[PDB]
């Protein structure tokens, strides 16, 4: 257990973290570092084209063997 | 509206067919009819005529 119950604790501090908009809470240069290097990845995955933009298309000319 | 935007731009961006530049086989063709055609048909019907011909004498 009855003591055991006294989540109170965890929440009230889930609470303060939320409660905080300044980017990511208590920053620390790495984030960028490791998001940078993910973003990274993911250009890998997906391509090096600006995926912020609708693509260009030139369509091969057909093939005969 | 990225979505709108590609939405859009998906539907009414009309792909091109490849232009068919690869019918000369047509021409080819028409080619080996001078060829085997006329030429071959036209020797085979006249030599068919002599046999022909020649088991006409054959009959008397």
């Amino acid at each position: 257990l009855d003591p055991v119950q006294k989540f109170v604790d965890k929440i009230r501090e889930y609470r303060t973290k939320r409660q905080t908009s300044g980017g990511p809470v208590d920053a620390g240069p790495e984030y960028q570092q490791d998001l940078d290097r993910e973003l990274f990845k993911l250009k890998q995955m997906y391509g090096k084209a600006d995926m912020n933009t609708f693509p260009n298309f030139t369509f091969e000319d057909p093939k005969f063997e | 509206g990225l979505v709108d935007d590609f939405e859009k731009k998906f539907n009414a961006l009309k792909v091109p067919i490849p232009e068919d530049k690869y019918t000369a086989q047509v021409d080819a063709e028409e080619k080996e009819d001078v060829k085997s055609c006329a030429e071959f048909l036209t020797q085979s019907k006249t030599r068919i005529q002599e046999y022909e011909k020649e088991l006409e004498k054959m009959r008397n």
